[PDB]
RNA sequence: CGCUCAUAGCGACGCUGCUUUUUGAUCCUUCGAUGUCGGCUCUUCUUAUCAUUGUGAAGCAGAAUUCACAAAGUGUUGGAUUGUUCACCCACUAACAAGGAACGUGAGCUGGGUUUAGACCGUCGUGAGACAGGUUAGUUUUACCCUACUGUUGUCAAUUGUUUGCGUAAUAGUAGCAUGAUUUAGUACGAGAGGAACUGUCAUGCCGGAUCACUGGUCUGUAGGUUUAUUUGACAAAAUAGUGACCUGCCGCUACCAUCCGUUGGAUAAUGGCUGAACGCCUCUAAGUCAGAAUCCAUUCUAGAAAC
RNA sequence: CUAUGACUCUCUUAAGGUAGCCAAAUGCCUCGUCAUCUAAUUAGUGACGCGCAUGAAUGGAUCAAUGAGAUUCCCACUGUC
């Protein structure tokens, strides 16, 4: 397949990388790191972290062009 | 008219290959003898995809429509697509579906004017399913289940349940898709019908494990 | 202590016994590929040096799998291949006892490929240096006879010729500039054919493009990464002994029955692991390419949008500081021998193979770039990060 | 048996399941849990467990069920594992928890599959595939 | 204190021991498992064959042998050979290791006999294998004997499943429909294994002939016809059942 | 016996051998001391070959099975019970063959047992005590020597004048083995039930050799953050808590926990044949010759000789 | 009813194992048998008990609390694997 968004983040994956994660509820997540990975463990809102491309998109820094390169 | 086929020698080839009453997909992993044999019989006019989905053997269950509508699994791969999109002529909507939460084959079962659902599914991917099919969907299961394209085989003028279905059910189902029903199973060491014979309104591939009696059966509901 | 076994499957290959420290560090062995191919299509082997790894997406194409043409994330070796001075040729008659090495011819119309010839290839306590020490012609007209004699001699007498080629390390990014020697025999034609040939190439020099194809298999021969003296678990792969840990524990229990009063040549034992020769064998090749600097500046990676949008080859920041590639590269598939900055040499298939996945074409799509030091794809990566700034760094902006 | 599949096997899916992993029934029958006993298709080496990844065809006992079930080994599938795994594609999936289903000898599914159910089995298995609600 | 070899803890010899109490003291001796049988059934193979050792045992397993003084007060002798006659003679045979194993094997053995002789299953005369035959009996519950008759213990177990079940504890008879040419061979399998009966045999018409055999032979019968001649074989009941077998009880 | 039929396969009553993987027999060595049992670990060797290769018999139609030869090249498992070898079961498997090496392997381990002293019970004994009966608890010392092996320098004290370069390649080692699926094919075969094979294709198990682009582990990078107790008056920033703890974590290292790769000629055995006598015919054999094994030897791969 | 042997007789040597208990740290045979616990149990437990060679202050049976005592099981945890 080709280049996703992370549906935890606003992150590119590329096709070579990150992790695919499954849940029981029948829904899927990319995750671009197993940073990101253990904040949704946590259940920390990415809406908290300034890391993350969703704070940025609703806090408006122009970060959505970026992601679709 | 029914035709016993099987795929790498599995009696189970609705799974494999999709029937409707226009186009056709067929998978491919290795199975030579079938994809030839597919197009040898169909009407000698639907085409064939013979293109894998999700990158996956599975097809003939994977995905749902009629021709009107084409329904796609949400990790459908955009090359593959773009084959299928190639492969069917422009007068239906190839959509690929952004229902994750279940199949878009095993969970239903359509005709081109009522379709069958899994009394479970999201709102918002029903209703692009109901736009793109261009047919009422309504929420029904057969009894012990809530799955109905595995445990139903609809086409226009007939359609199948699986064997412990309930009188009352299949009477239900009768009324609502307003299509003749009757309790008979494909191969009979199965329980699903789904998964041993896909069906069109001229045509039905079957199992090989399949009965003779069986097979006049199912072309009566079907009036092949 | 009945036996009682039945079996223990031998830990360890034996074809690979001595398991020491490698001499050449370059990689080398007896065997070229056998002789009477093309004249100078097949110059049979090369000598690249690796810069680090990527991972490239492509299309399948075998037959009979799972799905035939779909996208799969296959790994990639990429060395760079700066093109050989070819600089002498070597006659090298066959003999009972072996192939002794006949007359050497060195060229004389260029002595800096010898001030190349640095250090490794020259130790009078040489050090970053040459002193200027090469023995040739200085006779003029009687000296150019004598070449010209030697020349004929290795036409007449029944040979298979090599030339003394070198690469150029200078060129690199790498500290040291002392180059690289090795001979690759040349194939095809007669001996006579192949010497006049050999002699044209003098004062030239040969690229890796020449040698090998794009979709050519090649053997990829180099010393092994350095591990040190390592224990017998690592070195051999036995079972570690139980315990949370008795009086040993990373050792094989028993070395051997008594009596044979003496202990096997053949068991498991702790001395080095990890800079041997070896040869792996049947690497695809996907590209043999080079990126911006000359080939164009459309196909650097691949054409823009579909094959990716133009850029090196090159990840962000490089490779790791291990390098940076800027003469003609050599994408072999999946890892070989060594560290991040080491000489391969690059051999021809001793059998030329025409199976599955010789033959098989193979189109490129993604050659992908670094996201643990960025972001992928250099500009935008930059870009991205600039919106998210900085708060957590050396330095909290109070 | 059968197996018939698919047409190699996979395009191997990592060690998961150990001998001696419990995992959930996820299936339409009195099972609860599935503590795998052995997998077919393993040839031995010398302490080494058996071990599904995905689409494995696991003997396997039930420890927790109805009791018309227990005491009494048994052929089940793997249809999703925890441990994660490298595909075609690229990327890596892993699944909330290790699970199997039940299943006749030749990997007839009689029940109804809850859960996700992983492309590998889909593939492999046709019976699995044809019951799976959610193959993602 | 740690020696450099065993302290040696074995006298376990693995023949045949023969028992006898008297007198308050248990008496042993080293046979052979075969011939304690041979000599109680009245075949001679003089005392020097029959008997593994010739002196007298307190314990075969612990090996340890009879005094002098032990024996004198059981038997009124000290003659070891003499008491072993006796003890061979009037003593019950006990298990040593390997007769352990034996014994375990020797259930199965009977219950594998005794059930499978006559039986058939429920609606119909047809035969039937003897998994289920025994599971059946397993149902009903029953414990095999030593003691009693093979045959015997047979009745027994139809009895209990000619009340639970419906089964057959006789004799059926079959009619095979033969060749004239292919049917010679066949015949000469048949006529030994069981009793022929209304042979009618023509050339013009095709051979007939009728059985006398139990529930559990037809499949026997029909089977060895079909390879041998190479064609399918007409397998009709001549009566569904008829008297005698384990009915006129024997 | 094997419907028929001694020897397809078995084989009475007999007889002839071999082996030292059984237990005895004996007492030759060892009692100023050869650490007993089993297991784990590891290597090598044997063939009396379980599987795989090539073959030949069969009561070999097919599938399946049994019998024999060349073959030891490659494999020969996970477990419950027991100190147990042995035993018996469950499950996988192509197969889960038998064996040796001081009953291989205790300065390799473990010490479960045997196998000291404490103790309990049973039987015996007046008793002290006995038990080759059961139970429970009970120190496992030393290599730094020599060789052997693994690797590492170094002398070839002319390395053939010195230092050095590119090579050669004697000798030694040597690796890939095996499976499933599918096409073949529901074809051959068969009355049907059932049900092949050669080649091709795709995957996998075990083994091996590498590697780290991905994923996962690791984290003294004490890199950044969080936070506990204290200390520096507070803030701040530090320290101490032998890295205070926690989260994230590159570089690196590493994992069938990830990835890549693992060749082709000749000569034979078994056997099947050829031409062909001796023996007018005959005959694979005597002269001669052909095909032919997972064999062997090279190719390849590892080392590189008081060898060039 | 020949099983079982109350009963009777005699002998050794005074009487002849009562209530209980048990393959028990006491049972050779023995990996006893039956049930249960396991996929599978020479283990464990509950029953049976002509018990080689249990048994009444040589104390028998029972047993709360306690046990750096012995054994078995499941849950959790786990680099034991």
């Amino acid at each position: 397949m080709k280049t996703s968004l992370c549906n935890y983040s606003e992150f590119k994956i590329y096709p070579a990388r990150g992790m695919k994660f499954v849940r029981g509820d029948s829904k899927v997540f990319h995750f671009i790191n197993t940073k990101v990975e253990s904040l949704f463990f946590r259940k920390i809102n990415p809406r908290d972290i300034r890391w993350s491309m969703v704070y940025r998109r609703i806090y408006k820094n122009t970060t959505t062009d970026v992601s679709a390169k | 008219m029914a035709t016993r086929l099987q795929y790498e020698n599995s009696c189970d080839v609705g799974v494999f290959l999709k029937l409707t009453n226009k186009y056709c997909l067929v998978g491919q992993c290795g199975s030579k003898q079938f994809l030839h044999t597919v197009e040898n019989r169909l009407a000698d006019h639907i085409p064939v995809v013979e293109t894998s989905i999700a990158g996956t053997r599975i097809v003939g269950r994977l995905s749902a429509g009629n021709k009107n509508g084409l329904l796609l699994p949400n990790t459908c791969t955009d090359q593959e697509l773009q084959q299928i999109r190639n492969s069917l002529p422009d007068d239906v909507v190839v959509q690929r579906i952004e229902e994750k939460f279940s199949a878009l084959g095993n969970c239903i079962a359509t005709n081109d004017y009522v379709a069958l659902v899994h009394p479970d599914i999201d709102r918002e991917t029903e209703e692009i399913i109901a736009d793109v099919l261009g047919v009422e969907v309504f929420r029904q299961t057969v009894s012990g289940n809530v799955l109905v394209g595995t445990y139903c085989a609809l086409t226009n003028q007939g359609a199948l349940v699986h064997p412990m279905t309930s009188i009352a059910d299949q009477d239900e189902l009768s009324s609502l898709l307003q299509v003749p029903l009757v309790a008979g199973t494909v191969n009979r060491g199965n329980e699903c019908v789904a998964a041993g014979c896909v069906v069109n309104d001229w045509t039905a591939i079957v199992g090989a494990d399949t009965t003779a009696t069986e097979i006049s059966v199912i072309e009566s509901i079907f009036a092949l | 202590m009945s036996h009682r076994k039945f079996e223990a499957p031998r830990h360890g290959n034996l074809g690979f016994r001595p398991r020491k420290r490698a001499a050449r560090h370059q990689g080398k062995v007896k065997s070229f590929p056998k002789d009477d191919r093309t004249q100078k299509v097949h110059l049979t082997a090369f000598m690249g040096y690796k810069a680090g790894m990527t991972h490239v997406v492509r299309d399948l194409e075998k037959p009979g799998s799972k799905m035939h043409k779909k996208e799969i994330v296959e790994a990639v070796t990429i060395i760079e291949c700066p093109p050989m001075y070819i600089v002498g040729l070597v006659g090298y008659v066959e003999t009972a006892q072996g192939l002794k090495t006949y007359k050497t011819v060195w060229a004389q119309h260029l002595s800096d490929n010898f001030r190349r010839r640095l250090y490794k290839n020259w130790y009078k306590s040489k050090s970053k240096k040459a002193f200027t020490k090469y023995v040739k012609q200085y006779e003029t007209e009687e000296g150019k006879k004598s070449i010209e004699a030697s020349l004929q001699a290795i036409k007449k007498r029944c040979s298979v010729v090599r030339v003394i080629a070198h690469t150029q390390v200078h060129k690199l990014k790498l500290t040291q500039k002392k180059a690289h020697v090795l001979e690759i025999q040349v194939n095809g034609g007669s001996i006579v054919e192949k010497v006049n040939f050999a002699v044209a190439n003098f004062e030239k020099t040969v690229n890796v493009t020449g040698v090998f194809a794009e979709n050519e298999l090649i053997d990829v021969i180099g010393v092994t990464k350095g591990k040190g003296f390592n224990g017998v678990i690592k070195r051999w792969g036995v079972r570690k002994l139980p315990r949370k840990t008795h009086k040993g524990l990373r050792k094989v229990a028993c070395i051997g029955a008594w009596h044979p009063s003496r202990v096997s040549t053949t068991v498991p034992r702790a001395g080095q692991l990890g800079y041997h020769h070896r040869v792996e064998r049947n690497k695809k090749i996907y590209r043999i390419g080079q990126a911006q600097p000359e080939d164009g500046k459309q196909i650097s990676t691949g054409k823009t949008e579909f094959d990716l949008t133009e850029k090196t080859i090159n990840p962000m920041g490089g490779f790791a500081h291990y390098g940076m590639v800027k003469h003609e590269f050599l994408m072999l598939k999946g890892c070989v021998a060594g560290p991040r900055k080491r000489a391969l040499t690059l051999r021809k298939s001793i059998t030329t193979q025409t199976g599955r996945a010789a033959l098989e074409k193979i189109t490129l799509k993604f050659i992908d770039t670094s996201s643990k030091f960025g972001h992928g794809l250099h500009q935008t990566a930059e870009d991205k990060t600039k919106y998210f700034g900085v708060k957590k760094s050396r330095s909290t902006k109070a | 048996m059968s197996k018939a599949q698919a047409v190699g096997s996979n395009y191997r899916v990592s060690l998961g399941l150990p001998v001696g992993a419990v995992m959930n029934s996820a299936d339409n029958s009195g099972a609860k849990n599935l503590y795998v006993i052995a997998v077919k298709g393993i040839k031995g080496r010398l302490n080494r467990l058996p071990s599904a990844g995905v689409g494995d065809m696991v003997m396997a006992t039930v420890k927790k069920g109805k009791p018309e079930l227990r005491k009494k080994v048994c052929t089940g599938l793997v249809v999703r594992q925890r441990k994660h795994w490298k595909r075609k594609d690229g990327v890596y999936i892993y699944f909330e928890d290790n699970a199997g289903v039940m299943c006749n000898p030749k990997g007839e599914v009689k029940g109804n599959i809850l859960g996700p159910v992983a492309k590998e089995c889909s593939d492999l298995w046709p019976k699995v595939a044809t019951n799976a609600g959610t193959i993602v | 204190m740690s020696i450099f070899t065993p302290t040696n803890q074995i006298r376990l010899t693995n023949v045949a021991v023969v028992r006898m109490k008297r007198a308050g003291k248990r008496f042993e001796i080293a046979c052979y498992k075969n011939k304690v049988v041979g000599w109680r059934s009245g075949v001679e193979k003089d005392l020097d064959e029959v008997l593994q050792t010739h002196s007298v045992f307190v314990n075969v397993s612990k090996g340890q042998v009879a005094k002098k003084e032990d024996l004198i007060s059981a038997f009124g002798t000290d003659d070891q050979t003499e008491i072993c006659k006796q003890i061979l003679t009037k003593g019950e045979v006990q298990v040593s290791d390997k007769e352990r194993h034996t014994q375990l094997e020797q259930m199965f053995r009977d219950i594998a006999t005794i059930v499978a002789d006559k039986c058939v299953n429920p609606e119909t005369k047809r035969p039937y294998t003897v998994i289920l035959i025994e599971r059946a009996m397993k149902d009903i519950h029953y414990s095999v004997k030593t003691n009693k008759s093979t045959k015997q213990q047979a009745l027994e177990v139809i009895k209990q499943l000619k009340e639970k079940m419906k089964i057959e504890r006789a004799h059926m008879r079959l009619r095979f429909i033969l060749p004239v040419n292919e049917g010679k061979k066949l015949k000469e399998k048949l006529k030994p294994l069981i009793k022929v009966i209304e042979s009618e045999d023509y050339g013009q018409q095709l051979e007939i002939v009728c059985l006398i055999d139990p529930g559990c032979f037809r499949e026997i019968d029909e089977l060895i016809k079909k390879e041998t001649k190479g064609k399918g074989s007409l397998e009709v009941l001549n009566l569904k059942d008829v008297e005698e077998g384990d009915e006129k009880f024997e």
